[PDB]
C-alpha cells in the first residue's frame, strides 16, 4: 500500500527488496492482511469502517 | 464468561496449535479451561512449548486451567 511514501510500489519491486520472485511475496502481504484481520486486533479499524 | 464461548480465533495462537485445536475441536475457552495441563500433553504431536504458549495465551485474558464451569454454552 502507500503509507508514508509516495507510492504504490508493485510486487516484483517490493519482491526484489526482499528477493521474492513477487509469489512470496504475496503470500506475506495476505498472512499480514489474514492477522490484522482478526477481532481483538482490529476493533478500532473497524469502527473507522463506515456503513 | 462470555469471552470464555469465544473461539481458539480469538486466542491468536499458532497454526500448530491450531492444528492440534482442529484436532480436538474444543470450541469454547471456558470449556478448554476445564482441562489441564498433563490433559492437554494428552494430544499427539503437541510438546511442551505448545502448553507454555497455551499457558501465556490465557494468562493473557485472565484464562487458566482448573476452572470447571457448568451449564456451558
Amino acid at each position: 500500500f502507500g503509507i508514508d511514501m509516495n507510492t504504490d510500489y508493485t510486487l516484483e519491486e517490493v519482491g526484489k527488496q526482499f528477493d521474492v520472485t513477487r509469489e512470496r511475496i504475496r503470500q506475506i502481504e495476505a498472512k499480514a492482511l489474514r492477522k490484522l484481520r482478526h477481532p481483538s486486533r482490529s476493533e478500532v479499524l473497524r469502527s473507522f469502517l463506515d456503513d | 464468561d462470555p469471552i470464555l464461548l469465544r473461539p481458539v480465533d480469538d486466542l491468536e495462537l499458532t497454526v500448530r496449535s491450531a492444528n492440534c485445536l482442529k484436532a480436538e475441536a474444543i470450541h469454547y475457552i471456558g470449556d478448554l479451561v476445564q482441562r489441564t495441563e498433563v490433559e492437554l500433553l494428552k494430544t499427539p504431536n503437541l510438546g511442551k512449548k505448545s502448553l507454555t504458549e497455551i499457558k501465556d495465551v490465557l494468562a493473557s485474558r485472565g484464562l487458566s486451567l482448573g476452572m470447571r464451569l457448568e451449564n456451558w454454552p
